[PDB]
């Protein structure tokens, strides 16, 4: 009875399949893939952020030169300068007039915002998708368990053992190269660590926040201070993190395909509705009811009464139930034409009980399996009027 | 403080290592023909045994127990 | 309280103790963090 | 503000200091205000503290 | 002059290419890919280890039953038992004779060795390969820098900027599924977390060492203690971590293809010699010597004197150098037939200096570019005798 | 400023005066700033003196 | 005391200057192809722009 089932990847709607175990009473499913969070394999390549030209205070030798050296600070720009007369609080102070030397030095450093407000590149591989699958199973009526997709993983949470996927729809909405910012995720071809052109994205490129080493192509060019005054002309491109916040591109949670949402959290891409998942469950046999205890319902009749050719469960149909005992009777349309809101219907001794459903074909000729009794609920449906609210329960469009 | 197996007797042949070998205890020998064809071998050796290894052009490596791995040019 | 060379100190370049370096209009909340050379 | 312009008053003199710096305040959100309102949703902005500790 | 170069992936041997910048003196390379450590993208799926049936001490009710409950311990096996007479230090102590009840309970728990001596599964993706490339460049004579393979990453360590790969030889010697143990790495199709059959590998399956939850299919079956004595028959498969240490398979550092070594370290696979790498460098132009300062060497002559048809640099050849100035002269065979030990040769005014090399064709007709002067060092070579030591410098076998 | 708005304080009263006048400050240069910086090149602007003589 | 715009990012191509550019304020850029065909260009640039 290990109920294999191909199953559409779509998040917010149950998939009430039916266990046709030969010998005992069938049992309905209710498989709602409440989430499709993905979490691909990734690598933190480098944080970037806007620089801060945290200038070390220049040297001023008063009569003669002060040769600079290339200190190992990131992008340590330093250039000796002569021909000053530095006004500092008493007019000038160095008594020479051309031998007055000024050595300006400036290096690039991570902002304090780099720790917290920072873009973040990644080389993104495929990884392994997940889900908090609820099944309000059978008469169990509950399990809300986190699972995987790889087609040999069980998750014995509740009582049922369930194996999912691998899904066929391998579209990772993440591209190979991704930039990430706070919550807005950008599938951007970041240039690389160690290379980013100044002004362009990644002018600062630190491996992480702690990493004292980095790559700072900022085109930081010191110029001589003017007219014998102490200061430090640092001529520099404002960061490619400054832009990339107001001349950027749009976020993947606003431009992705096939229906995904995003988080700066394990780097999941939630709820990506695409393709199918070959899902298979091993039910606990204890949860089964033996066949000789559920009422046999045959010699019945089914008919629509007001079929709504729609998404919400507007389709209805009375069923002239013709039972033997009285009790519950799980139901399902093995044809995917009709999706039913009721998993189970209570029965007195051969009464009648309408259920709700939804279809996509004008003439819904769908079988209905009322606990081992098939029936065609043939009829005709009506279009609605009022179509602006969230996503459907029908999801069965085909040739009609 | 740990094991060590007595050194091998390396013997040359044409692209082939004859190895007269003589351990103290059962020693797992194994190799890796470094072609993309791996063609490895494993055998616990406790009985002294002259063995053979078709070494290729690019190289083979050789692991006389936890004695370090050797390597060999057989052009 | 350090004193440095303010760039347009009312008239022109004076040496104000409140000489402004490291202006940071990088947050969002209408706020700027500033450093005077003066230590109030 | 295109600039930033600072100054106290010692009491005998104005004694201010002024500087260039490109300033803006985008609030975080797809709304490009010029100023924070009294109401609306809260969401994760970047901001400096009141405190010293 | 950004010297693109396809380049064989092979670890322990330099690749002394030649910079043919039009206008200034050429400069030799010496590119030795000292390492090829790989570090694929991976995921810790579950640690396993051998269980420990750390039995909680059974209950013994003396007259009447003690119903057990299914406590949430991993594989909490518990079975009530009656019909005892438990000899405990005074003969029996419970005065009844059949109403003497004994409730045995046992759950599975990680060993203390699980923290330290533990196999470790992984779902292994491809990731990104690395290297501590030494170049004793030109006259720079040194840089030993860690780099990447992705074909836009520079690494400005030293003075040269160098871009490597992506390599064409995407054989990750790791399979998709891998088990890892201390240092011996096994490319094993581990069953999964949550499933492993008892006795088989992964009978215990803990996500990590800290993870109090796990999956313990050990087939732990308690049996009743014998003949009215206190003890706890726990009938159990010794672990699939016990086996897997003496009925295992061999390690990937002993069965891999295409020449790799392994570490329980970042999960690299070192020194995988396979295929080529399209490598390209931007030299510092300062390191160049202008063309008008190196001696022009033409009107020369080259000839082998004792060519050794071999791997070690046994091939030699005098060269009747015919210089203009006197000094150094970088050398290289642009044909890959001959690999030369000397990057550079010193020259007096038109002397002669032998170099060393190695070839693979009986008639080595290889050009030799002595600092912008080509020459065929045609000749004939001799086979050696003494072939049992580590790996070659020749690596140029072709049709001969 | 779209206008110009002048005023002292005698001490008992504000006693100001205000007027319309289109004002701008382009600096001389191919950069269209809104305000003079602390640094940059010097080049021949038009400007009024501090002095009286 | 007057203006100055941040330095450009010069980028080579075949008889073509790509210039990723990133000013502080609206900057009037302009050129003069020194042939007797002048073919000049003018554009105020305030938004950072890669030009050619």
């Amino acid at each position: 009875y290990e109920h294999t089932a191909v199953m559409p990847n779509k998040v917010g709607i149950p998939y009430k399949a039916l266990v046709e175990r030969p010998g005992y009473a069938p049992v309905h499913l209710q498989i709602q893939l409440v989430n499709t969070r993905i979490i691909p394999s990734t690598n933190l390549e480098y944080i970037t952020c806007k620089y801060k030209t945290k200038v070390p205070s220049p040297v001023v030798k008063c009569c003669g030169a002060t040769q600079c050296t290339s200190k190992p600070h990131p992008d340590y720009q330093c250039q000796v300068f002569t021909g000053v007369y530095p006004f500092m609080w008493g007019g000038a102070y160095c008594f020479c007039d051309t031998e007055n030397t000024q050595m300006s030095e400036a290096y690039v450093e991570r902002s304090e915002e780099c720790s917290i407000d920072h873009a973040k590149a990644y080389k993104v591989h495929t990884g392994t998708v997940q889900a908090m699958v609820n099944i309000t199973y059978g008469s169990v009526s509950w399990r809300s368990a986190d699972v995987y997709v790889n087609g040999e993983t069980p998750a014995k949470i509740g009582d049922a053992k369930l194996i999912i996927g691998p899904l066929s729809s391998a579209w990772s909405p993440f591209d190979n190269k991704v930039v990430v910012y706070g919550h807005e995720v950008y599938n951007y071809d970041f240039p690389e660590y160690g290379t980013g052109k100044a002004g362009s994205f990644g002018d600062l490129q630190s491996r992480t926040s702690t990493s004292n080493d980095l790559y700072a192509n900022t085109n930081l060019k010191l110029q001589r201070p003017q007219a014998g005054i102490v200061h430090t002309p640092f001529t520099q491109a404002p960061s490619g993190f400054e832009r990339w916040k107001r001349d950027k591109g749009a976020p993947l949670n606003d431009v992705a395909p096939f229906g995904c949402s995003i988080a700066l959290e394990p780097l999941r891409a939630e709820n990506c509705a695409v393709g199918s998942i070959p899902i298979s469950i091993d039910i606990p046999d204890a949860a089964f009811t033996r066949i000789s205890e559920t009422p046999t319902v045959s010699d019945l009749e089914c008919k629509i009464t007001e079929c709504t050719y729609a998404s919400d469960f507007g389709g209805i149909a009375t069923v002239a139930y013709k039972s033997s005992k009285a009790g519950n009777c799980p139901i399902h349309s093995p044809s995917g034409v009709a999706v039913i809101k009721e998993n189970d219907v209570t029965l007195a001794e051969s009464g009648s009980f309408t259920f709700h459903f939804s279809t996509a074909n004008i003439h819904p000729a769908f079988k209905l399996q009322v606990c081992t009794s098939a029936v065609t609920c043939k009829g005709d449906c009506k279009p609605p009027k009022d179509h602006i609210v969230d996503y459907p329960a029908q999801h069965t469009e085909s040739f009609t | 403080i740990a094991t060590l197996a007595p050194e091998p007797l390396v013997e040359h042949k044409h692209r082939t290592l004859i190895l007269h070998l003589h351990p103290d205890h059962p020693t797992l020998l194994t190799t890796r023909s470094l072609g993309s064809d791996a063609n490895p071998t494993r055998q616990w050796i406790e009985r002294p045994t002259t063995v053979n290894f078709t070494v290729t052009g690019e190289g083979l490596e050789y692991t006389w127990g936890n004695h370090p791995p050797k390597r060999v040019w057989a052009q | 309280p350090y004193i440095a060379d303010c760039p347009n100190c009312g008239h022109s370049r004076c040496d104000s103790p409140i000489a402004i370096e490291e202006v940071r209009g990088d947050a969002h909340a209408g706020v700027i963090r500033i450093q005077t050379s003066a230590m109030f | 503000g295109d600039t930033v312009t600072v100054g106290f008053h010692d009491g005998p003199n104005r004694h201010t200091c002024t500087v260039a710096h490109k300033v803006e305040f985008r609030p975080v959100g797809r709304e490009k205000y010029r100023h924070p309102p009294e109401h609306g949703v809260e969401l994760p902005c970047n901001r400096y503290t009141h405190k010293r500790a």
